[PDB]
Parts: C-alpha cells; structure tokens; sequence
C-alpha cells in the first residue's frame, strides 16, 4: 500500500499553472510565442534562498527564487502564477514511479 | 563634441533577455576657478656708469 505524495498535502497552496505550446517565425524573421493554458492547481512552494538584493548602478532589483514539489505534470518551460507574480520553470525532477515532480522557479518581472 | 560607437550588449535579467545599448558622449568646455595673489604696482631702477 503506496502513498508518498500524501506528504505533499500537508502544506499547499493554489497556484496558477499556465502550460506552454511554441510557436514559429514569421517571414521577416521574428518570433510568436502564444498557446497558453491555464489551470488552478495545488503546490506546496518552498523558499530556497529567495529575494536576493541586488544594487545595481541601474538602481535596485530583487532576485527571487522557489521549489515547487507539486503533483501535476509540469515540463521544464512553463509558467506558474503565484502570490500574485509570474515564476518561469527552471528545471524539473519528474519521479513517475510516483506521482510528484520538483521544480525551480524563478520571478519574471525585472 | 563627439558620440562614439554604439554597441548592444543584450543580457539575461530575470528570466528574459533584455534589450540594452550603450555609448560614449564627450563634452569639451573651458575651466574656471579662483586664486587670491599679489601684484607689483610700481618699480625702481638704479644706473650707473662704473668709470667716468
């Protein structure tokens, strides 16, 4: 009797997935990235050294970072929309012999 | 007085590429500043002539 991601609903949180399908160029060159999708979804979001000051001579920028641990099926280029801000997948460790996956999100607005 | 090469220099901030260009402007203009200092206002000169 096998239940590990039952570990995961201890702690979670609804965030946004917003699954991702590429696009093409157009004959000048250009890129159209579209094909959106997206579902509510349980995480269980992590702060693994998150908000890093940054003071650039362009002024101040956060660095922000996370870890997902989730139970949907999330690739690597994706987006998950959480607390409001856009996080893009960094990298994922899918496990299929359960179900559950982990994943590194970093904030998109600069 | 000149504006000088302009290069582009894109660089990844934040999960995306940013678009980003930079240059050099050079002015050229005179120098001011001030000093207090002290003048001659007027003279003295002795001639002789050694043998007469």
């Amino acid at each position: 009797m096998i239940d590990v991601a039952i570990a995961i609903d201890a702690e979670s949180v609804e965030v946004t997935w917003r699954n991702r399908s590429g696009g093409s160029y157009d004959s000048r060159g250009n890129a159209t990235g579209a094909s959106w999708a997206d579902t509510q979804i349980r995480a269980a979001i992590q702060p693994v050294s998150g908000r890093e000051l940054q003071d650039l001579p362009e002024g101040v920028r956060s660095k922000v970072t996370l870890v997902a641990w989730t139970r949907s099926e999330v690739a690597e280029n994706d987006q998950i929309i959480y607390l409001g801000d856009a996080y893009r997948v960094y990298a994922a460790r899918p496990r299929p012999m359960d179900g559950f996956t982990r994943i590194a999100l970093g904030k998109v607005s600069p | 007085h000149e504006v000088a090469q302009i290069n582009s220099i894109p660089e990844f901030l934040g999960e995306r590429w940013e678009k980003r260009a930079q240059t050099n402007i050079t002015l050229r203009g005179m120098s001011t500043d001030g000093f207090k200092v002290d003048v001659i206002e007027q003279h003295v000169i002795n001639v002789t002539g050694e043998r007469a």
